[PDB]
Parts: C-alpha cells; structure tokens; sequence
C-alpha cells in the first residue's frame, strides 16, 4: 500500500521534469529577451530577479511592442514592486494575458514557475498574439 | 507632480499635522494641531490682536492661550478651527494655493461619517481643491513600510489601531481602533505626577509633561519588577528642568506612564493593552494567514515613539499568540512619521492618481461618494 | 412531579436562563445568564462586598460590574460561573434543593463531549441532583410547538439552528448548527452605530443597543430597497432614549442589523442567510419528505423574536425551493421561550420519566451515558 | 410572529406564578420566623420591614443559632443598615449562604424576591445547615 514514499520520489520527479522543462525554457526566454532587452541594453543572466521589478518587464514590453508604458515608484518596498508589475499586467492583460496565478508579487518574488510561468505566456502571446510591435 | 499639480498630503493627526507636497520625503510643514485663544485681558496699545493664535505660535504663548486640538482621536470637533490649521498649513508652510492642488488627506479609520465628508467638504468649498483624498492612517504607514502582509499598528496622538493586512487584502472586521495615545497618557501622567506634588492645571503645561514623557516615559519591559526596583531609586529617577527653571524628579512615573497602554486598568477602562488588541484581531483572522501577521507585526505613531515597546511586544504576544512560530515585530524609524511619507509615495503611483475625488466629482455626485472612495 | 419530584425544567441558553418546575408554563426564573464583577475599586466601609454579582443584579450595576456570559454560544466557557448563575436559579428563584429533583436541562445539539458531561456532573457532585437530562434546545421548542414533522429553526442569543424532523424521526446529517444569533448582532450594531458617531465600547450598553435591537431593529423584508428609501428619512428614523437621557436617532441600521443574519456578509464569513441554511439542511433530506420541510419551517429563540423575519423567509425559501408547492412558516408565540415551556410538558411525560440520567445511573456507569441518553 | 405581546402577558405570569410562590414561601417563613423570633418578642407582619435592617435579621440568627452577633451602628442613613445587614452576611457567608444577589441592600431596600432570596436560602440551610441552634 506505498503510494505515499512513492508519492515522495515520483512529485520530485514531477518538478524534476517540471525544472528540465522550465530551466530551459528559461534560457529559451534568456536567449529571446536578450535578443530584444539588448536593444534598450539591458542583459539577463536571470529573469527571476532581472525582470523582477516589473519596469524591466516593462522595458522588455515597451521593446517587444515598441511602445511607452509608464514606469511608476519604485524602491525597497513591496508596494513600489507591485505597482510596477501592475502596469506590465496592465499591459500584459491588454494583451490577454490573463490572471491564472501571473502575478504582481509572483514577478515581485520571482516565482520560479509563474515569473517564467507569466513570461513563457507571454511568449505564447508573442509569436501567436501582438505583444510584437 | 511634485510643485506641479502636486498633492497635497497633509495628514491631521490629532496632536500634530504633517503636511508637505507629494513625493516628498519630509512634512516641511510639522505643527502641533492646536488653536490659541487668549484668556486673560491685555490692555496695551499696539498689541497683537491676535485673537486667534493657531498651531505652532500657540506653542509660544502657552501661558496666556487656551490650548485647544480642533480634532479628538480622528473625529474632527471644530471644523472652522480645522480650517485655521489647514489654511495656516496651505499658507505658512506649504504657501500655495490648493486650488490647484490635489489634497492627499489622512484621517483615522472607523470614522463616522461626518468626519470624511465634511473634512472633505471644507477643503472643495472653503477652500478650492480639484481633487483630493481622505485616507486611512495605518495603512499609510504601510505604504512607507511598503509592505502588504501584516497587521500596523498605528498609535498616533490620539488613537492606536490594529489594521491588519495580507497581500493587499485587509480584513475589516478585523480593524481595531482604540483610544491610547499620548493625548491619554499625559492625563495618566497628571494625574500620578501630582502624588509627589506637582500639579499642571494647564494645557500649556500638559504638552510640557507630554514632553517629558515622549523624552523619559518608556515602556518598563516587564512592570512590576521596575516598580519593585523603583524602591531603591539608583537611575529610574532622574532630573528634569521645567520652562520656568524649577527641577522635577521622576523615578517609577516614568514606565508607568505608557504602562496604560499596556494596562489600560491604569487609566480604568475594559480595554486590554495594544497587545491583547493586536492579538485580538488576530482572533478574527483565518488560519492561514494568521502566521504572517505574527511575524510581521508593524509599528507606527507618535505615542509608539516611546523605548521599551516592542520589545514588550514580542515579549507578550509570544505570551498569547502560538509560541511555536515565530513574532517579529517590525519598528521603523519615522513611525509617526510613516503614516505621512507612505501617503506622500502613495499620490506619486499613477493608478492612485486616478483615485482622486475630483472636483466636479464631489460637486455634483455627492458628499457620499468620499465614502465610496475612501474605505 | 409539580412541587413534588417535580423534574426542574431550567433552560441554559446563552443570553438569558429560563427555569420552572416540570408542568409550569412560565419559566419564573427568567434572567441573563451573567456574572457581575466590579471593575473600579471602591473605598467605602460598609459597602456590599459582593465580588461576584450573578444574574440579573448585574443588570442594575452595569457601569461598575465586567458583564460576562459563562456560556458561549451554547459551550460553557466557566464552570463555576455557570454554576453561580444555577445556584442563583436553584436558590433565590427555583429556591429549591436540586438534591430531590430531576434537572431537566437543556443544551445546543453538536456540542463538544464535556459541554454535555460536565453540565451534568457540576449538577451531579457540586449540587445533587437524583435524575436529570440535558436536552436538545430545538426539539423541545417543537414539544412547545408540539409537532413532530419539519424543521426547526432555533436562534436563542448565541445560536440559530436548522434541525430536522419527520413523524418524530429526525435527520442528524441534515441539522445544522451556525452562529447567527443576539450575541453576534449586537456587535455588528456596535460596529454600524458607530458611524452616527455613537461609540459604546462596554458590555453594560451592549446589552442596551442589544435592547434597542430586540425593540427596533425588525428585519427588512427586501433589503436594498429600504436601504433605498432610507435615501429619504420618514419613518425608518426614530429616537431612542439612553439610562442617561441621552437620545439616538436610528434609521437604515434598525434594519440592517439582523440582515447579518441573512446576509452574513456584513458580518463577513462564509455563512449564508438562515434561509438558505434551513434549504441547505432539506438538501440533505429524502425527497418523499422534503414536502414537508418545506411547509413547516418553525421557528424558535429569542433572536427570532424580530419583525419582518417569517415573510422574508416564506419570499426567500419559495425564491430557493420548489416554488410549485408550498411553503409555510409556522412562528408561535413565546419562541424564545418555546424551547423552556416544551421541556417543562416534556418531564409530564411518563415515558419521558424513564429517560432520566438518574444518580448513580452517572455516578458508576459514566460520564458517557451522559451521551447515550442525549443525542 | 407576535412572541413580543405573548411576552407581555406571559412574563407578567412567569412572576405571577413567582408571587404564589413567594407570598406562601413568605408566610412560611412567616410562622417560621415568629415561631423564632417570639422568643426574643419580635413579631413579623411583613419579612420585608421588619428584618430590614438587617439587626433583625441578626436577632433572628441570634435565636437560631442560640449565639450572640454583633450590633453596629443604626440610624436613619443607608451606610447604618448596610453595616447590620453586612454582619448578618458575616454570620450567612459563615454559613455559607453565597452572595448569589443576597445582599445588603437587598435587606435594606427590601427586594421581593431577594430579600426572601436571602432568607428562605436561610430556611435552605437551616434544615439543612446549622443555622439552628
């Protein structure tokens, strides 16, 4: 009746084929933000805190569209993060990409799966919807 | 923005006002909310008129004035007085006209509901405000702790409150304003400061005793153990000098004094100490996310200024609250000051800047709609 | 029985005991289940000592005295002090010996195992008492309203229920035990007073307001649309006078008060409306019967005890349920005290005077035949 | 839905069966008490006046007892009853009647149903207790 240490190893091997699929998938977003936040020169050696403000989401936004999107307070505290965030899902829901845990506080914390779990639907809204310009 | 524009953030808080444009770091304009009004006669030729002094002149002529706070514990008593305060804020120190300006106003939460519409309405029509807004103070003291998890504990000059927070959502059920403040503590210190003799039958010397006691009066860490060493006084008393020139001594006054925030019983009351309020608000919290507002317990106010609180705090709260997890309690500096700064970030984010009550919005709409806008 | 054996009928709901000897139709002890204890000192030689006022004395004394219920919502929280408002009832109203009579006791059903065992021990050891029987509150306000086929609905001061019932079979799944009652009532009036301005943060006018409630707060039939014409105050608006002389002015919070029994969400749970309790409770039942649950709806308690609250049941339930057949709210006089006065001809009842916990019955089998004869 | 009027009328009989309790209950302490209080030539017409004061009230447990209780001061003044009726408590706590609401003032304002509270409470504990002799 060992489904449960079975349930131990088998949810590691979950997330392990979840981070096999997601590591790469991040350097498929590294590769492809750094093929767009280079022309406002900004590098990504980790979206998890690079684009963790939202402004630099926000950068990357204003790159993919090539348009302005407003860069409000920032700071040390939550709130300046959140808000930030919250104009790139101002944006980011203008473009449909909806509010299924993409979260304000997940880039903010830099959710390892909703931070690339918000951006890889942005890439599937990128080459299928007009997050381009 | 930002001498453009430029909300006013003005937050009255009972005690004291503290006003400056937004994005500004520090209220240029600081006075205590009080009005001077002259009690005994004068007969000279070429005097001041001066009927009424208001805020910080007051504080010069203590001894002629009747000092007076136009507002008590939120709730705004003298409007046209109110108005003194504003307009000697609008004028004095932040000499401008709000006619232009948005108004980022601060206001206590739990207010009936005369005291948004009508500090409202007084700044629209007395004076001419475009917009502005009426706030909730803890919060805003959040917003220069910049945190949404929680529970902020505002103690002003007036009111204390227990405002408790989780990711943006509040739980206002859980809300809890109380009356312990410095406006009370100085009356708890009038009346056991005269036991070893010192009678101060005037407000003028209220504020002075409140000053001793936002200097000396602490929060005894644990009570009767000071008090049990307030037997032999070796450093619980010490020497204080008055405007006059005469010397106090205070030994065991001293921690007693904010006690009565701690053991309102001091004052006589049902209420339990802030402790026990933060605590009991987490009672009406759920299970889930009362974890994080025993670790992030905030601090603000100008009556939390005092040594000794928060260590009490995470002292007795550990007492009450499940003891297997953890309570940090989270003090700032500038936590009077707080409720005022987070405002004064708050009117820079642009979604705020469409949460403005307009003009027009007010005019036509209602008085009602400040409610619909500040909850 | 009747002044001999005479099983004591003493109905211990929250808020208010209510006892009498077995066949009595009026419980002679009606009083709030409270115990007075003096707040303030009191330097005065000669003075009652009286620590522990009890009962209704505590309702003359309000001002000095910390009102508190020894039960909560049905769970007795203090033992002793439930005890003190009982020997009040056994001495100085029932003013008896419980030594010789049954104690016809009544309790909430879906009690925790000690609220039942230790309400009968602390009657068994402190007191003796030959026989006795907690009883379920809900089927003896139907023995008061003499049925055996419907649902019961009990809101005394700390619980409304949703009990079941058809041709004396009862369908436990389907009760439905929620805490919507007097207790909880009167602080959402605390809260919603307070926005006139009108703050009363002690228990003593907690049971005022509670008492400007149980007079004019009714329920609104259709709710929003009084809140409508609340806009324009006629008739919704009327004074109450203070033990001080003070007056209140109330309009829209008359009704809105126990709306919270009906939208809770203004109290602010999960906890929908007690119509859609009772309707949840007959989602549970078996469909030949569910007819007539739907017809017999009763109603019981001292919550209950509001305007306007049956035909807002009959709209809403026929909103709710089939709407094809019919659905009858049956709503007797004394439905506060229904749950006593059917208790009190439930002891006349012969078979009844076997199902008795008798004495050593408790004292050599158990605590849990306690359980075995209560449920 | 009228409970309320039904309230009116069947409180005013919750005390009415309360007041045929507590006249005969009065006049059974009645007998009782002049069957006591006779020995020290105390006659009682009414529980209510006559052991007001509460010294009465410590004549009666002066007979029942066969002891002696002390008298303080008496007068006009609400302060002199409650000092005689706060021995007679002295003597009653010592016999364990409670201050379940049998109080001083109780005696001296003479509550219905509390001052007979307190003294059939004293016929609860004198066949029951030694309150006798």
């Amino acid at each position: 009746n060992d489904s449960s240490s079975a349930r131990l190893f088998e949810r590691s091997r979950i997330k392990a084929l979840a981070d096999e699929r997601e590591a790469v998938q991040k350097k498929t977003f590294t590769k492809w933000v750094n093929s767009h936040l280079a022309r406002v020169t900004c590098r990504v050696g980790d979206l998890y805190s690079d684009l963790r403000d939202g402004r630099n989401l926000l950068r990357l936004l204003e790159v993919l569209s090539g348009e302005i999107l407003p860069k409000p307070t920032k700071g040390r505290m939550r709130i300046h993060c959140l808000e930030n965030v919250d104009k790139a899902l101002q944006f980011l829901k203008e473009q449909k990409v909806h509010l299924e845990n993409m979260g304000s506080h997940d880039i903010v914390d830099g959710n390892h799966r909703l931070t690339l779990g918000l951006v890889w639907t942005i890439i599937l809204r990128f080459q299928i919807q007009d997050i381009s310009v | 923005m930002d001498d453009d524009i430029a909300a006013l953030v003005v937050d009255n808080g009972s005690g004291m006002c503290k006003a400056g444009f937004a994005g500004d770091d520090a209220p240029r304009a600081v006075f205590p909310s009080i009005v001077g009004r002259p009690r005994h006669q004068g007969v000279m030729v070429g005097m001041g008129q001066k009927d009424s002094y208001v805020g910080d002149e007051a504080q010069s002529k203590r001894g002629i004035l009747t000092l007076k706070y136009p507002i008590e514990h939120g709730i705004v008593t003298n409007w046209d007085d109110m108005e003194k305060i504003w307009h000697h804020t609008f004028y004095n120190e932040l000499r401008v006209a709000p006619e232009e300006h948005p108004v980022l106003l601060t206001e206590a939460p739990l207010n009936p509901k005369a005291n948004r519409e009508k500090m409202t309405q007084i700044m629209f029509e007395t004076f001419n405000t475009p917009a502005m807004y009426v706030a909730i103070q803890a919060v805003l003291s959040l917003y220069a702790s910049g945190r949404t998890t929680g529970i902020v504990m505002d103690s002003g000059d007036g009111v204390t409150h227990t405002v408790p927070i989780y990711e943006g959502y509040a739980l206002p059920h859980a809300i809890l304003r109380l009356d312990l403040a410095g406006r009370d503590l100085t009356d708890y210190l009038m009346k056991i400061l005269t036991e070893r003799g010192y009678s101060f039958t005037t407000t003028a010397e209220r504020e002075i005793v409140r000053d001793i006691k936002e200097k000396l009066c602490y929060v005894a860490l644990d009570f009767e153990q000071e008090m049990a060493t307030a037997a032999s006084s070796s450093s619980l008393e010490k020497s204080y000098e008055l405007p006059d020139g005469q010397v106090i001594t205070i030994g065991n006054e001293r921690f007693r004094c904010p006690e009565a925030l701690f053991q309102p019983s001091f004052l006589g009351m049902e209420s339990c100490g802030i402790h026990e309020t933060t605590f009991n608000s987490i009672m009406k919290c759920d299970v889930d996310i009362r974890k994080d507002l025993y670790a992030n317990t905030v601090l603000s106010g100008g009556t939390t200024m005092y040594p000794g609180i928060a260590d009490r705090m995470q002292k007795e709260i550990t007492a009450l609250a499940p003891s297997t997890m953890k309570i940090k309690i989270i003090a700032p500096p500038e936590r009077k000051y707080s409720v005022w700064i987070g405002g004064s970030i708050l009117a820079s984010l642009s979604t705020f800047q469409q949460m403005w009550i307009s003009k027009q919005e007010y005019d036509e709409s209602g008085p009602s709609i400040v409610h619909r806008k500040c909850f």
